[PDB]
């Protein structure tokens, strides 16, 4: 029992954005629907309860709606801080259990476009008195929210022993990743320059280290 | 100030039982139905049960109602979930809500509970040092550690102003890999020591290590 | 049919979450 929702609204600033809810006759079309937000590594916050009633805190731009077996979520005025997982929720009588949606992630447009911020982190000496080596290359603030990491070995591509990170959304609305190459000293000592490139809309940015 | 504090992160092996308190404070605990309602890692919000403060009457969803039982301690203003039976597929955050025609205003931290047949393992925080020769990074790595979370602070919880503790990454291996860095301006390079404060739960690891130049 | 138990925690919540 689950109510459906779209997997994805993008829409653009100082607009309206409506969300829609999609039940049954037993959860939405009997029982009250509540709306929830979902900020990315936040625990859900309610922004509407009872189809239309807004708890203090919640600015008026959030609204609710139901008819039938619909429900709707409407933000006037829409900003950047917006951008997060909006949910639906009801009470199913048929079974008599509380059924949320599966999600629907915001998306604001207009939003200008960033390069990575990467660096390159060394191995440890008392990791490399551990006879381990490892490499870390962190990229930071890059929207849109792809990127691609490359390694090289004074030039040559290395392809082994990397471990890359899916993007992350930030508290920015930037997205943030990291990629980590395990190397043995000796593969360290033996060559003379490690480099990491990453790869964001076209333009490359790469760093490097050296033994 | 009507506040839900919840246990900590639990670490379980596949058949057995974690218990996950919520205490309740700042308003009467018998006027409001609290919810349980879980999230697992990179999925969306399942709704476990709801319980009665009054008399311990209890709703579980069907698919729980295998594996879930909801208590209630009027004295202590405490909720108690438990999930016996545990499978990988109960490895989420754990929510407590207070009940508002449905989940409400007032939820709780959340509690990671890990149902995994691997053993835990501690971290190995090692310095990640600046470099070559404005703005510059330094950090702190949190290596082979399973399972999640770490908790990484710098300073004891000083430094707050360009500290970015970067997501974890799975290794092959199946332990997880992450790094917490600080954003300095690299005039100030040599002249302060900085402290990464990591804590590992599961492991019951404590360990300051320091980053200077 | 009888009217239902005020035990019946089920009855209880299908009323609580109603909406007219």
């Amino acid at each position: 029992s689950v109510l459906t929702q779209p997997p994805s609204v993008s829409a653009a600033p100082e607009r309206k954005v409506t969300i829609s809810c999609s039940g049954s006759s037993s959860n939405i079309g009997t029982n009250f629907v509540s709306w929830y937000q979902q900020l990315p590594g936040t625990a859900p916050k309610l922004l509407i309860y009872e189809n239309n009633k807004r708890p203090s805190g919640i600015p008026d731009r959030f609204s609710g709606s139901k008819s039938g077996t619909s429900a709707t979520l409407g933000i006037t005025g829409l900003q950047t801080g917006d951008e997060a997982d909006y949910y639906c929720g009801a009470w199913d009588s048929t079974p008599g259990t509380w059924v949320f949606g599966g999600g629907t992630r915001l998306t604001v447009l207009g939003q200008p476009k960033a390069a990575p911020s990467v660096t390159l982190f060394p191995p440890s000496s008392e990791e490399l008195q551990a006879n381990k080596a490892t490499l870390v290359c962190l990229i930071s603030d890059f929207y849109p929210g792809a990127v691609t990491v490359a390694w090289k070995a004074d030039s040559s591509p290395v392809k082994a022993g990397v471990e890359t990170t899916t993007p992350s959304k930030q508290s920015n609305n930037k997205y943030a990743a990291s990629s980590y190459l395990s190397l043995t000293p000796e593969q360290w000592k033996s060559h003379r320059s490690y480099s990491c490139q990453v790869t964001h809309e076209g333009s490359t940015v790469e760093k490097t280290v050296a033994p | 100030q009507v506040q839900l504090v919840q246990s900590g992160t639990e670490v379980r092996q596949p058949g057995a039982s974690v218990r996950v308190s919520c205490k309740a404070s700042g308003y009467t605990f018998t006027d409001s139905y609290i919810h349980w309602v879980r999230q697992a890692p990179g999925q969306g919000l399942e709704w476990m049960g709801i319980i009665k403060p009054s008399g311990g009457n209890t709703r579980y969803a069907q698919r729980f109602q295998g594996r879930v039982t909801m208590t209630r301690d009027t004295s202590t203003s405490t909720v108690y979930m438990e999930l016996s039976s545990l499978r990988s597929e109960d490895t989420a955050v754990y929510y407590c809500a207070r009940d508002s025609r449905g989940p409400g205003i007032f939820w709780g931290q959340g509690t990671l509970v890990t149902v995994s047949s691997a053993s835990t393992k501690g971290p190995s925080v090692f310095p990640l040092a600046p470099s070559s020769k404005g703005t510059a990074a330094l950090g702190c790595l949190v290596k082979d550690y399973f399972p999640e979370p770490v908790t990484v602070s710098w300073n004891s919880g000083a430094l707050t102003s360009g500290v970015h503790t970067f997501p974890a990454v799975l290794q092959s291996s199946g332990l997880y890999s992450l790094s917490s860095v600080v954003t300095v301006p690299s005039s100030s390079l040599g002249t302060q020591t900085y402290i990464c404060n990591v804590n590992h739960k599961p492991s019951n690891t404590k360990v300051d290590k320091r980053v200077e130049p | 049919h009888s009217v239902p138990k005020l035990s019946d925690f089920e009855s209880e919540l299908s009323h609580w979450f109603k909406n007219q």
